């Protein structure tokens, strides 16, 4: 028998709960469970469990260069270390293990650039 | 002030010297890990 | 200066049902609350002229917040400072050994940090209001900040000048383009004409490159120039008249154009010749009528703005005497009539 | 269930009982390890009847 | 290589959610119905 | 010699082209996905505001949203993105759930 609530121990690197009952962590919705929830079309459940309950976070990316930016609302920081005057930061919903994944790819000299979805405008 | 966005594509490339020198926020100069309670400034553990 | 700029942003709506009851008013309110008085995309925002173009209120898709977002393309009145511009009022607030920190008064909020040299720390003090000269591209508009940082130098009028060789005619449509600058000069002149004669006269006497023995520097309605012993056999030409004539295509704009320091910087006068007889220390620059006219018009606007701002700042003579030390520091840099 | 203090003033490396059903301390002892050091040894007992799910 | 984001695995590795099922169609707010039926 | 961000140009902004009502090709019946999404979005936005034109009173956002969909009072529109032209347009179809068939959501 096991049950957790919304909070508890968290892994240092990925930011996800620990592994199971022994570590007082969470239980796993593995790869095959996302296949089933995608087959059902249950996307708002995937946000709730894999983002709001596992390791979701907010990533900031500059429009003009596609690189990660630095944004802090309180203690106002709004800057890109690649433009510094043409910074156009948009917040993308991400999860921490993916940001760790992109830093692990950049650490191996593979540059990751994120093209954001363009602005759309009604005519006139 | 940061508006809502979604990633539409990802471009893969090879990172050179200029990319590292422009993305990097500091330069590792010393091999001291901790001056005290706080991490050493200029080491590999720097708070930057 | 001050002009229009078109910006694109994405606004987050925390309550779409309320926001959509009046999209125009709420959109103007949020743009004003976010962008007015801040730096964004190499510019400083002053006013929100309007919303050119917007998108529907989309519901955010990557989280379960139920919140909205809207893409806005809007037009805003902004103020971009040029390289080596000339501000008339700054209150030095910090005078340390390392740098000097002051803030502009008349213009929009600007922080000016003069690197401290050994010849500067012993003069400028806290509480003084002085004019400053800017530098090249040092006006970085770091986004989100309430001021434009820029390094500057305490202004002393120069003794040199530039000469432009124009070999292409000023066309009619480019004259239509410069009509805006001409109109700006007209508004600056009609705004200056209200001021007291003594203040404008004293400021001009202080900032004129040479010295003149009184009552010989200003003819407001005609701008006949200074009557000093007819130094040049050729009368300086009014820029506005030449532009209005080139509108009707009666004159040619070819040759060498120069504005020697003896000329009044704030007046629309200038020197044109068919042969390079100007006593310049630097080589003339070969350029078209467009570049030369733009540069001359911009210099005229800058110096008219400088005189207007100087006259506005010092409305009383007591403050003039309080800042007389700067006036004499300017004065010792003048060139006498030993020629 | 085991108190523990550590001189550096102190940091609390105590031990908490993280199980859903309450136990009872059956036997506790302070024996010596291989390096002749006192370590805490607690035996926890549970009164287990047959129940639904066994 | 430019990699457009589509399908399941590309958005999942980028930390986003697939545009699939309930997220295939975009919802926008009916302005013309709210200005004539609701009040601020 | 340069950085990747040098030659990077951000995706140009798009114009929203809206197919006129008589040339719409998609179905005038909500899919189960679209009805589920409309009710979910409306329920969360009722958790935010609570302002609704539904005549009967309910104690849950989900019940209010379901009855607003069923009774054709839900203040949302369905945007079906048909194509993104490489000249810079986004051709979409706007569908009004107040005027469409509602699937069987038992
Ligand atoms: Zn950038």
């Amino acid at each position: 028998r096991y049950a957790v609530a919304s909070y508890g121990p968290t892994d240092a690197l990925t930011g996800q709960p620990l592994d199971g009952k022994r570590s007082h962590g969470g239980l796993r919705l593995g790869e095959m469970e996302h296949w089933v929830l995608t087959a059902q079309g249950a996307m708002q459940t995937i946000i709730e469990k894999s983002h709001d309950d596992s390791d979701g976070c907010i990533s900031y990316i500059c429009r003009n260069c596609g690189e990660p930016a630095i944004y802090n609302a309180s203690h106002p920081i709004y800057k890109c270390m690649n433009c510094d005057v043409q910074a156009d930061i948009g917040m993308v919903d991400s999860r921490r293990s993916s940001i760790v994944f992109q830093h692990e790819m950049r650490a191996a000299n593979v540059n990751i650039t994120s093209v954001l979805s363009p602005r759309v405008f009604q005519p006139a | 002030e940061a508006g809502y966005a979604e990633i539409a594509a990802v471009q893969f490339n090879i990172a050179g010297d200029n990319d590292h020198k422009r993305q990097g926020v500091m330069e590792v100069t010393i091999s001291n890990l901790f001056e005290g309670t706080l991490p050493a400034e200029g080491g590999i553990y720097d708070a930057r | 200066m001050i002009d229009q700029k078109i910006f694109e942003t994405t606004l987050n709506i925390d309550d779409p049902t309320n926001f959509c009851t009046n999209v125009e008013a709420h959109l103007l309110k949020e743009l004003e609350n976010i962008y007015v008085g801040k730096c964004f995309k190499n510019s400083f925002i002053l006013n929100i002229t309007g919303v050119i173009q917007r998108s529907p209120c989309f519901i955010m898709r990557t989280n379960n917040s139920g919140r909205g977002y809207m893409h806005v393309r809007f037009s805003a009145v902004v103020s971009y400072l040029n390289a080596f511009d000339l501000i008339a009022a700054v209150k030095i607030i910090k005078n340390d050994s390392n740098i000097i920190l002051g803030e502009s008064l008349l213009t929009e909020p600007v922080t000016i940090v003069i690197p401290s040299s050994e010849s500067q720390n012993n003069v400028a003090e806290v509480g003084q209001i002085v004019p400053v000269q800017l530098a090249n591209s040092s006006v970085y508009y770091i986004p989100g900040r309430q001021q434009a940082s820029a390094t500057g130098s305490i202004f002393i009028p120069k003794h040199t000048f530039s000469v432009y060789h124009v070999q292409e005619e000023l066309t009619q449509e480019q004259a239509l383009n410069l009509t805006k600058l001409v109109n700006i000069i007209e508004m600056l002149l009609e705004s200056r004409s209200k001021k007291d004669f003594k203040q404008i006269c004293f400021f001009e006497k202080l900032y004129y490159t040479y010295s003149i023995s009184s009552d010989e520097i200003l003819d407001l309605k005609i701008w006949k120039g200074p009557k000093g012993k007819e130094m040049s056999r050729l009368k300086p030409c009014n820029v506005l008249s030449f532009l209005y004539d080139a509108l009707k295509n009666k004159n040619s704009s070819l040759g060498f154009w120069a504005r020697p320091p003896n000329l009044l910087k704030s007046s629309p006068l200038a020197y044109q010749q068919d042969q390079n007889s100007f006593n310049a220390t630097e080589l003339p620059i070969i350029c078209s009528a467009e570049v030369m006219f733009v540069t001359l018009l911009k210099e005229i606007i800058n110096y008219l703005q400088f005189i207007n701002d100087l006259c506005d700042t010092f409305n009383n003579e007591q403050l003039i005497k309080r800042h007389e030390n700067i006036w004499m520091l300017i004065e010792q840099r003048k060139i006498g009539h030993d020629f | 269930i085991i108190g523990k203090v550590a001189k550096i003033k102190y940091i609390d490396r105590s031990v908490m009982y993280g199980f859903d059903e309450p136990a009872v301390v059956d036997a506790v002892m302070r024996p010596h390890g291989p390096n002749d050091e006192i370590f805490g040894l607690m035996r926890l007992r549970y009164e287990r009847n047959l129940n639904i799910g066994d | 290589a430019v990699n457009p984001i589509y399908g399941i695995a590309a958005p999942t590795l980028m930390g986003s959610v697939p545009r699939i099922g309930t997220m295939y169609s975009d919802i926008i707010m009916d302005e013309k119905y709210i200005t004539e039926n609701y009040k601020s | 010699s340069p950085s990747i961000c040098e030659g990077f140009v951000q995706a140009s902004s798009q114009t929203l082209v809206i197919i006129p009502d008589n040339e719409r090709i998609t179905s005038n019946v909500l899919t189960t996905f679209e009805a589920t999404r409309l009710v979910a979005v409306r329920a969360q936005q009722l958790a935010i505001n609570g302002s609704t034109m539904l005549k009967k009173k309910y104690s849950s956002p989900i019940d209010i949203a379901k009855q607003e969909l069923f009774n054709r009072k839900i203040p949302l529109l369905v945007m079906r993105c048909i194509k993104v032209t490489p000249e810079g347009q986004k051709i979409v179809e706007i569908w009004n759930p107040r005027e469409m068939g509602i699937p069987l959501l038992d």
